[PDB]
Parts: structure tokens; sequence; C-alpha cells
């Protein structure tokens, strides 16, 4: 009778709900704020950290950090002010009576795994917990049970192939490459036009630019010869101070640093390689469906014009007698949280949770061994 | 198994007796008679026996013998020459490994008197050589204003001033110590000359330090000593660059001119690289510390290199250049960067001109524009069917329902009898002999939502998993089912109900005046789905089941097959109706009045037609969003969702090709699509009619010719 909780907490947003249901309830940043000036003006309302979106809503006069860079978890005790807001503020919910179901990115360090156990039977004190690979939730969530997922968010670009239900995991690759670099990448390009952004809060502003007003071009030479030869591509945005800013060919530069990653510096190929690498490694018998199911979830993959450059570009790799199908769902950016709700209210379910008992019985290793 | 002709080889084998031979310095030597039966302990021998038989045949055997203190070269040739000398024979040999104190009782049975050993032997004709042994200990001082050159000085903290810069190397580790003093020249002088003794003598097996007053390493005081007071520095005039223009004289050896000839090149230094002509041979002289360089071109002769040796040793004793001179042979490409010095902006063959440019590991596609030919469509009908599902499909299989967050068993009676918006899970088991085995389908309906659909993936898998991972798994979505699939009810319709259960509503009720539309395709595997009961959803090809609360109506088209008639009477069954027989164009008023309609349903005469399973109508895709204009093929039957609104359709039904396009569709996919649905008009296999009409088709605007080959049209799926 007691409805369990999925809380996907990546390193850009937390998308938590209660599971069953279709969207999740609550979306918010993960994000700390504290405060950088002086305060002069006694009673009031100043605390000593804001989290989520009242750090959002200030973050004028607030420094802010990320627990999660690149995947991993940093800082723990952000981590648990993170927990603490979703749990009491916005789901509004008691949570020694509901099991959570939690979200992981895989090739992640074991050390952590054992540590989120040991915050949400310590301190929340959860009746179970489990563990989901969210690669897995993604094309669950798309109905399917074979196929290839690029998921890649804000700290971590990972293709995953799943042939019968389970991942492989000698094919399994990680880039490191999301959209935090390109946000950071779109701050060093915008100073080509003598706008300067630094500051945290700008960081935020930039991120915002770069999802208003950025596309991937099909082909890259072209687009770039069609921007230098006029102004069509030119586009006006309005910074919240009234100032209005004029970007031109960086609407597209900022995306290729997906397909050609050599521009922030890395030597490692581009998703479109990764994919391909990561359908090679696998048996000559399945590489029929891999190639036509070949599903994308995250917020990164929200760009237009990214699937018909992926096909382009997996299509030139390939054999030609292969057929070849990207699948951009439009729930994409929540594709993990539907996947993790509709795993979790099934009836079914209810063996694989970890509960208190084998956990207090069996250390911090239980996680390690149910949890595959 | 090549031959060798060593001249002591000749002797070998020729009567009956016994041979022994000691390795020295890979090669054999016969030891003398009176020496035989005894060996050294440090030594490695070769020992044949060739024995006459009875029939005139003359047999062999070989033995080599090692002994525990010989070294690896002798036991390597001894192994060599016994196989050399095996192939020296015509392979009729046979070959024993003998070791001192572990011999065979057969090798103690050559030897009458026995075997007895003594200490010592023949000494080893390896030298030895350890790898990356670099033992060097040098200094050097670079100065100068202009001309900034490096001169060997004796390793001492007296050498040192405070106006030059100086290179400490010590092998592994090359110190560079700049002057508080000294200039910017001498300082890029110093650099260049300690990453060229890195990258060049040393091939990048170094590291290169740089230091300055009062930030010495451990490694320049130990080596060097506790520091004194520098004797400071003179200023950096004009007189030294002249100096160091007098330091090297370039010599020519050459035999162009028919004889014997050193000649000068020049005395003047910065040299040009030109000079060094790749014919001859040069010499370069820079042995006030002690160095000569002999420079070998490629294309000169032995001799000229000999001379050019002979006379770079001719050059130490004529000018009196002291004791430890040291003449470096170099060939071209491979030259010291101390002889680089000396010549005017020296340029290795693999620079960087400018910038330069970066290799970057990884590229995008940049493929040529080709235009596309549609003969390949028709033509190359490649096709892979099935793997396993050679049985007939009679089996025992178990079909669950997905309602809510869990499945339930349907009823035993209803197989074929599905909805189109649940989700089903259908487990079969093969009766066939090839091994038995499983098979899991996952069919998912096409109104179904994405919760149905998402617990009907996760309960397949789990399903999969409980049953031990021996059955394998096929999702398939409605309309794109295999040929097996339909088997499954054993020559049974699939029927298709329209809606379904739901999490907030359950189980809808059936409606009142109920439609059927009945299709087969050329193999005669059959559907009948539920459409909406309007009079213009009436399809002239198909067999239609009318299902109303007074009475049943079967209606039979012109172009139905007599599988959709059994199919459509399947379904009375199914339904408990007794059916008319309605025919096409002698239809009562009451059927008109059950539908609420008169007429203008779909017909177009080639609907008309009985002759269709030998021409099926094809449906091809067609794109240009990868760039490059594509034409595909849709397998299956056709739907809605096969209709792409980004991209333009073709239709191929024998007598006229339907051309649609989308909302957001290109125009020059439109004109390009119309040139190659004309080319794939005339480059057919079977000959059909030149002027076969193409006809332009709208997004929302379809002629009733164009819909009646879809099965289930729904007018309102694409208007939101
Ligand atoms: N419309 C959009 N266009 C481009 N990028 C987007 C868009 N919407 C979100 N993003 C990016 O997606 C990232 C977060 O994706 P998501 O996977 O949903 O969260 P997380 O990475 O925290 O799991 C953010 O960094 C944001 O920059
Ligand atoms: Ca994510
Ligand atoms: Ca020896
Ligand atoms: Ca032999
Ligand atoms: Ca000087
Ligand atoms: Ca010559
Ligand atoms: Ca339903
Ligand atoms: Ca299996
Ligand atoms: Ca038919
Ligand atoms: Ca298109």
């Amino acid at each position: 009778e007691t409805t369990a909780l999925v809380c996907d907490n990546g390193s850009g947003l937390v998308k938590a709900g209660f599971a069953g249901d279709d969207a999740p309830r609550a979306v918010f940043p993960s994000i700390v704020g504290r405060p950088r000036h002086q305060g002069v003006m006694v009673g009031m309302g100043q605390k000593d950290s804001y989290v989520g979106d009242e750090a959002q809503s200030k973050r004028g006069i607030l420094t802010l950090k990320y627990p999660i860079e690149h995947g991993i978890i940093t800082n723990w005790d952000d981590m648990e002010k993170i927990w603490h807001h979703t749990f009491y503020n916005e789901l509004r919910v008691a949570p020694e009576e509901h099991p959570t179901l939690l979200t992981e990115a895989p090739l992640n360090p074991k050390a952590n795994r054992e540590k989120m156990t040991q915050i949400m039977f310590e301190t929340f004190n959860v009746p179970a917990m489990y563990v989901a690979i969210q690669a897995v939730l993604s094309l669950y969530a798309s109905g399917r049970t074979t196929g290839i997922v690029l998921d890649s968010g804000d700290g971590v670009t990972h293709n995953v192939p799943i042939y019968e239900g389970y991942a492989l995991p000698h094919a399994i690759m990680r880039l490191d490459l999301a959209g935090r670099d390109l946000t950071d990448y779109l701050m060093k390009i915008l100073t080509e036009r003598g706008y300067s952004f630094v500051t945290t809060a700008e960081r935020e502003i930039v991120r915002d630019i770069k999802e208003k007003l950025c596309y991937v071009a099909l082909d890259f030479e072209n687009e770039m010869a069609t921007a230098a030869s006029s102004s069509s591509l030119e586009k006006s945005y309005e910074l919240p101070d009234g100032q209005v800013i004029t970007i031109g060919n960086e609407r597209f530069r900022c995306p290729e640093t997906l397909f050609q990653p050599s521009f922030i510096g890395m030597e490692s190929a581009g998703i479109h390689e990764t994919t391909y690498n990561s359908i090679m490694k696998c048996d000559i018998d399945i590489r029929k469906d891999l190639y036509a199911n070949n599903v994308m979830s995250g917020g990164t993959t929200m760009y237009p014009g990214i699937a018909d450059r992926m096909q382009k570009e997996i299509t030139a790799l390939a054999p030609s007698t292969m057929k070849i199908k990207i699948i951009a769902p439009p729930e994409r950016k929540y594709s993990v949280w539907i996947g993790g709700s509709i795993l979790a209210s099934l009836s079914t379910f209810q063996q694989m949770w970890i509960t208190k008992q084998e956990y207090d019985e069996a250390g911090p290793s239980i996680v390690h061994r149910k949890c595959f | 198994h090549m031959v060798v002709e060593h001249p002591e080889f000749l002797k070998a084998g020729k009567e009956p007796g016994l041979q022994i031979w000691r390795v020295e310095k890979f090669d054999l030597v016969p030891v003398p008679t009176n020496l035989y039966g005894d060996f050294f302990t440090g030594d490695a021998y070769v020992i044949l026996k060739t024995v006459q038989l009875r029939n005139g045949n003359l047999q062999y055997d070989l033995h080599y013998w090692l002994g525990n203190e010989c070294s690896q070269d002798e036991s390597g040739a001894a192994a060599i020459f016994t196989v050399q000398l095996d192939d020296y024979l015509n392979g009729r040999a046979v070959q024993h490994r003998e070791v001192q104190g572990f011999e065979s009782a057969t090798f103690l049975g050559y030897f009458k008197s026995g075997l007895k050993y003594k200490k010592g032997g023949v000494a080893s004709g390896f030298k030895h050589v350890v790898p990356n042994e670099v033992v060097v200990q040098r200094l050097f001082q670079v100065k100068g204003r202009r001309v900034v050159r490096a001169t060997e000085v004796p390793v001492s903290w007296e050498s040192f001033n405070n106006g030059d810069c100086f290179i400490l190397d010590l092998g592994n580790n090359i110190h560079q110590w700049c002057g508080s003093n000294s200039n910017r020249y001498e300082r890029l002088k110093a650099t260049q000359v300690s990453k060229g003794i890195r990258d060049n003598e040393r091939s990048g097996r170094a590291r290169v330090h740089v230091s300055e007053e009062g930030t010495e390493p451990e490694a320049m005081l130990q080596v060097l000593g506790p520091k004194p007071a520098l004797p400071a520095g003179t200023e950096d005039t004009a007189k030294e660059d002249a100096a160091n223009r007098k330091l090297a004289k370039l010599y020519k050896v050459s035999n162009g001119a028919g004889t014997m000839s050193v000649s000068l090149v020049a005395d003047e230094n910065p040299f040009a690289q030109g000079a060094l002509k790749s014919e001859d041979c040069f010499i370069l002289d820079h042995g006030k510390d002690g160095k000569i360089f002999v420079w070998k071109g490629k294309q000169a002769n032995t001799e000229e290199r000999k001379a050019a040796l002979k006379t770079a040793s001719d050059f130490i004793t004529k000018m009196d250049y002291p004791k430890q001179t040291q003449v470096s042979v170099l060939p071209e490409g491979g030259e010291t960067p101390l002889f680089k010095q000396f010549f005017k902006n020296w340029r290795d063959p693999d620079q960087t001109d400018g910038l330069g440019l970066s290799y970057l590991s990884s590229h995008i596609a940049n493929v040529e524009r080709v235009p596309f030919d549609a003969a390949t469509l028709h033509t190359s009908t490649a096709m892979a069917a099935q793997h396993g599902m050679d049985d007939d499909g009679t089996g025992q299989k178990q079909i669950w329902r997905i309602e809510g967050s869990n499945k339930v068993p349907v009823d035993p009676a209803t197989y074929g009898q599905f909805y189109g918006g649940d989700s089903y899970i259908i487990l079969y088991n093969y009766r066939h002999g090839g091994r038995q085995g499983q098979i899991i389908y996952n069919w998912q309906g096409a109104q179904s939502t994405q919760d149905e659909v998402a617990a009907s993936a996760i309960l397949t898998a789990q399903l999969d998993e409980e049953l031990g991972g021996t059955p394998v798994q096929s999702r398939v979505v409605q309309g794109k089912e295999p040929a097996h699939l339909m088997s499954l009810f054993g020559g049974k319709p699939m029927i298709i109900y329209k809606g379904g259960t739901s999490r907030e509503g359950g189980q809808t009720a059936p409606a009142s005046t109920r439609l059927f539309q009945v299709r087969a395709n050329s193999a005669g595997a059959t559907r009948a789905v539920e459409v909406l009961p309007k009079a213009g959803a009436l399809n002239s090809n198909d067999a239609f089941v009318l299902k109303t609360p007074s009475a049943a109506y079967l209606w039979v088209g012109t172009g139905a097959s007599e599988a959709e008639k059994t199919g459509a009477q399947e379904l009375l069954r199914v339904l408990r109706a007794q059916p008319v027989q309605v025919a096409e164009g002698s239809e009562p008023d009451g059927f008109w009045e059950a539908l609420g309609g008169k007429a203008a349903y779909r017909t177009s005469p080639r609907l008309k037609d009985k002759k269709m399973d030998a021409h099926p109508p094809r449906l091809f895709a067609c794109s240009n969003k990868i760039g490059r204009f594509v034409i595909e093929e849709v397998p299956g039957e056709l739907m809605q969702e096969d209709l792409a609104t980004d991209d333009v359709m073709l239709l191929d039904t024998w007598d006229q090709v339907f051309v649609w396009v989308g909302k957001d569709s290109q125009e020059e996919e439109k004109t390009e699509a119309l040139t190659s649905a004309k080319r794939y008009i005339e480059t057919d296999p079977a000959n059909r009619d030149r002027r076969t009409p193409i006809t332009v088709v709208k997004q929302g605007f379809e002629p009733p010719s164009f819909v009646g080959w879809f099965l289930g049209w729904d007018d309102d799926y694409w208007s939101v």
C-alpha cells in the first residue's frame, strides 16, 4: 500500500516523484548556494545555505556549487542537503515508510555505491532501496529490451549496449564531455564577440542561452561558409539586465564539441565513433538490431538536428547493407525517471528490494550483490 | 631445407665411424683423434655417428653436447650447426640433446673408456654490452653575441664564469646553468643545444634541467663540489664573434676528378647546408677541443669513405691536436647537434614551417555527392526470413495481458483476439525436434500507452531470466508481425479490437454497431481489425463484417480473396452471429441504414481487380536528412506510422505510382523523388507502360485510391 519513491539524481538536475506516475513531481537543479556578501539588515530571513530553485531565484548574491562533478559525488554533506530538500520540502513526505529507488551511471567507482547506502539507511532510515542503471531504464521506457543507449546529461556521456535486458560490460563506453563542458566552451567562445561571463550566475545565464539558441549543423564547413557569407543565422538574446547580445556561428559551434572533441582539447573521439566502437565490440549476430535500435536519452540530446547528424555519421561508418534508425522520443529528458517509475510500481518487484534486515546483518556490501 | 656449403662438412659422414667437432667462436673445428671421448666443461660439441646397414644404406645420428659452464653463443651455435648439418644431409638423421652429467645411456655406449671432464675451455665470441647505457660526464660553455658557439671545457667550478652559459652533461641528466650577466642569444643557444643533446644523441632518454645562481640542484653540487665565488664576466663584444667565426674548416673528399682530392670548402662559419653535397665525403675539423666529424654522403664510393677516415686520422698528428680527439663518423640524416651548430639554419627533413597543423586523430563524414540510381530498388531484393521458426505453429503457448502493473493470463478460448490499446506477452514452446527451445513474443498495440509497453518490456525480460535465459525474445508491434506469429493460432485470423484496459477506466464497453475490416497477404496470413462504422470506410478489395444488435452483415468486394471470406466467417462464428452474405453492388437498404450512409466509399479500378497476390503494392521512403538522398523499403504492410511527415513517400500499385508529401517536406525532395519514381518505372524487369501516371498527393488531402491500400485509415491521426 506504500508508494515507492523514484529519485533520479543527475549531475545537473534532480528528478523526483512517486512510482506509478507518468511525470516527475519535482524537477529542480542540484546546486547549493551560499552567501558571499555582507548582511547589513538584521532579522529578516537570511539562511546559511540555499538549495534548489531558491538558490536560482537568489543567484545574484550567492556562490553556487554543484555537488556532482562529472558523475562522481565530491561533496557528500551538500548531497545530503539535496536529499533532505527533495524529501522534506519538494515531495513533502516522510521517507521512513517509503522505499526509494535510486539511479546510477555505469562504470562508476564502487565506493559511491555503499556510500549511497550509508546515508539512506542511517539518516533517513528508508525501509528498502534499490540502485538501477540509467541506460536500462531509458531502454525500458521506450518499450524495448535490446538496443544501444546514448545517455548524455550534464556530467557524462555514455554508450551502453543492452541485449536481452542486460547491459554488456565489455562494450560500455564513457566520455567525459556533456552539458557543463558545452556551457564552459560557450563561455569561452562568447569572448570573441566581446561578452564576458565569469560568474557562476553568468554560467547559469550562458546555460540558458545554450538551451534556447543552439542547434547541430548537418554539415559543419558549409554552415560556417554560410555564416561567413551573410547574417541570416544570427539571433538575439536579452540578458536579465536588459542588454541585448547577438550570436551568429556560435549557435552551432558549441554542439560540435560533441562530434569533434578536439575543440576543448581532447584526444578522444566523438560520440558517433564511440557508438560505432561500442557496437563493434559486440558479437557478430547481434549487430543487426543494435544499429536498428539506437535510442537517445538525456537533456544533452535535445538540440535540433542531433538525430539527423548522428544518422549521417553512423551511416558513413557502418557497412552499407546495415539499416540505421536513430530513435529520439520527445520525452527523452525524463526517460530514466519513467523507466524507474514503471519498474518500481510492479507487483513482481517486491523481492529485489534491499530491505533493512539484510543490510544490517550484511553491512554496506549488500548493494554489490543484489543490485547487478 | 636450403643446403649449406661449409668446406669442413664435405668430410662428414662418408665412411662408417665417429666424428667430433668443437665450437670455437661461431665456427666448428674438428678435435684431434686422441682427444676423443673427453670434453671441456665450458664448451659445446657436435657428435656424429654413422652406421652401415645390411641393405647398403648408411644411417646417421647427431648429438649436440652442452656443458654446465658453456655460454649462450656456444650452445646456440651447436644447435644451429646440428640443424645445418642435418640439412646438408637429406634429412635422414635424428638429433639428440646431451647435457653434462645427465647423458643418455646410448651416449655412454659410444665411448669405450668413458666420459671424463676438464675445467676451462675456449672463450665466448660475444662481447658484453648493456641495453641503453651511457656513461658521459662533459661540460660545455656556450658563448657569443651574434655568432654563439659551444666549446668543451673541463669539468670544474673554476671553468665557470657569470657572463656565459653552461651545459653539464651527465648521461641521463643534463643541467643547463645560465649566468646572471648572460644575454638572450646564448641562453637561446644553450636551450637549443641542450634539447639537441636530449633528442638526438640520447633519443629522448634524458631529462633537461634549467638552473641559475642559488638554485643549483644536488647533482651539480655533488659532481662539481661546493660553490666558490664566480669571477664575474666580460661584456659580450664583437671580437669573440670573430673568434667564433674562425673555429672550423670544412673540407671535401671526392674522386669526381678521377684522382685523390682533399680540398678546402670553407673556413668561415656559419656554413651552408647545401654545401654538403650528397655524392662526396666532407670533414669538419673542430679540433681545438678535439672533435673531427667525418660526414658521409649516401652516394659516395667506399674508397672516398676510407680516404676520409684516413685523412681525418692524419689531421691528428699534422696540426698537433691533443690526445683525446674524437673522430665521429656521421651518415646523412644522422648528424650530431654539435656538428649542426656551425651551419646557417639547419633543416631536418620533417620540420614544421610556420605555426603548423594538428592531426586531430578523428574525422567527420565528407561523403561525395553521388546521384542515386533507382534501379537498385526493385533489383537485389535480399531477405533473411526466419532462422529457427520452422514449425507451423500448433505448439503449446501461454498468453498474458498487462493490466496496470501486473500481468494476468487471458482466457484460453480467446487466443487470437487482442485489444489495440493493450500489451501482451506470448510464451511459445517448440514441440519441434530441433533441440526444443522457447520463444517469448512481446506484442504492443498501436493505441497502447507508455506505461503498458514499458511494463510489457520489463515483464518480458523478467520472464526470460526466471526461465534460466534459454528463450530468445522478439519485440513486435501491431502490423509488423512475422509469418510465424500469425501461424500460432492455427489458420485463425488475428482479431484486433478497439480500446482496452487502463489504470483509471478499466475495461471499455464494446460499441453497439461494430465494423471489422479483413485483410490477407499473398502468403495467407490474415488480420481482422475494428474500424469506426461509417459508409466511407468500406474498401472494395476487402471483406467487411458488420455487427448490429438487430442482425449481422458480411460484405464482400470484388477484390476479396477466399482467405478473407474464410476469416470473415470465422469472425462471425467468434461474434456468435449469422450473416446474410451481402455482395458488392447488390446491397440492401437495411445495410446502408445500418451504416447510416449512402455511398462514397474507397474505390479504384486497381482495387476492383482480383489479381493482387502476384503483384503486391510496394511502399517507399524518400529522404535527404543524412545529406544524401536515399529511397528505402519499408517491410510489412501499410499503416499510418509508416507515412513520415518529414519525408516523401512513394506507393507503387503497378498502374499508378502515388507520390505523397508531408507538411514539412522539402521541395527538392519532391522534385528529385518525381525523377526517381520515373526512373523506377522504366527500369523494372517486367516491362510495363512507360506512361504510368505520377499523381502528387498532399498530406490531409488524399484520394480514396491512395487510402484504400492502407489497413485501418484514421482521418484524425495527424490532426492534434
Ligand atoms: N532544450 C535543450 N537544449 C540543449 N540542452 C539542454 C536542453 N534542455 C536541457 N539541456 C541540457 O541537459 C542537461 C541536463 O540533462 P538531464 O540528463 O535531464 O539532467 P542530468 O544531466 O542532471 O541527469 C543540462 O546541462 C542542460 O544544459
Ligand atoms: Ca541523467
Ligand atoms: Ca666457452
Ligand atoms: Ca632429420
Ligand atoms: Ca657572454
Ligand atoms: Ca663521389
Ligand atoms: Ca490501455
Ligand atoms: Ca534469453
Ligand atoms: Ca486483399
Ligand atoms: Ca526531410
